[PDB]
């Protein structure tokens, strides 16, 4: 018999992104080649099958630094990290291949789906 | 607020 | 020029609630009289003006235990904590006064609003 | 997915 506040989940995510911008309570650095990205492990796990697996691991759960595969593109990661915290995906002709490869590695199925659909439409 |  | 995934914020919040149920990466215990509630500081701050103030404080940000005012009702807190993690508010005739008082203390303005409207309709 |  609950009532539901429609905008609550969006409001929570907006405040999680504000915490990220101010670097408040971030507990991990994701290293992608020469670039570093600070984030909250809980948000990464909530958005990515890869981070969900990493941070449920009894040893990796305690690491403050995670190094991604050297084939991962930093811009593609940056775009996906912004998506995680905002629901908005900056998908462009110039970045779609990197975004799709990064989303496959991160196991972000909905992003992979749409990248596939956008690529199919251009061929 | 809504009835979900 | 971003695209947006409508269900993303709800999906994130669902996974944050799953982490809470499994006690994964919870970093605080909220003590309300004889009861204890484990939570994620980032979610508490994102939902509550009181926790936002507490966890931005340079000393309180590092505490693993937060004790609420002894006038706070544990059930009212439990209902609001569930709301934080789900967008669903279990508002009943038997708990509305406790929920509203707890929401005022926690500075959860949208919950206070609706409690006020539900009370006004019954008088 | 939508145009926000
Ligand atoms: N507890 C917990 C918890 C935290 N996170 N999380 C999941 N995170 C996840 C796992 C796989 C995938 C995605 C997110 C997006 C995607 O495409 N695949 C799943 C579950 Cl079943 N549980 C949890
Ligand atoms: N950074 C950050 C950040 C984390 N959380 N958070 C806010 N959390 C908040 C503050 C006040 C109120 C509510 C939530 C619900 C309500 O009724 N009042 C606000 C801002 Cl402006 N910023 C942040
Ligand atoms: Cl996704
Ligand atoms: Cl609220």
């Amino acid at each position: 018999s609950c009532i539901q506040f429609t905008r609550h989940a969006s409001d929570v995510l907006l405040n999680l992104n504000r915490l990220r911008s101010r670097d408040i309570l971030t507990d991990v650095v994701i290293v992608v080649s020469r670039e570093q990205f600070r984030a909250h492990k809980t948000v990464l796990m909530a958005c990515s099958g890869l981070f969900y697996s990493i941070f449920t691991d009894q040893l990796k759960c305690n690491l403050s630094v995670i190094n991604l595969d050297p084939e991962i593109n930093p811009e593609g990661f940056c775009i996906l990290l912004d998506f995680m915290y905002t629901s908005r995906l900056n998908l462009r002709e110039g970045n779609i291949m990197a975004v799709m490869a990064t989303a496959m590695y991160l196991q972000m199925e909905h992003v992979v789906d749409t990248c596939r659909k956008f690529i199919k439409a251009s061929e | 607020w809504v009835i979900p």
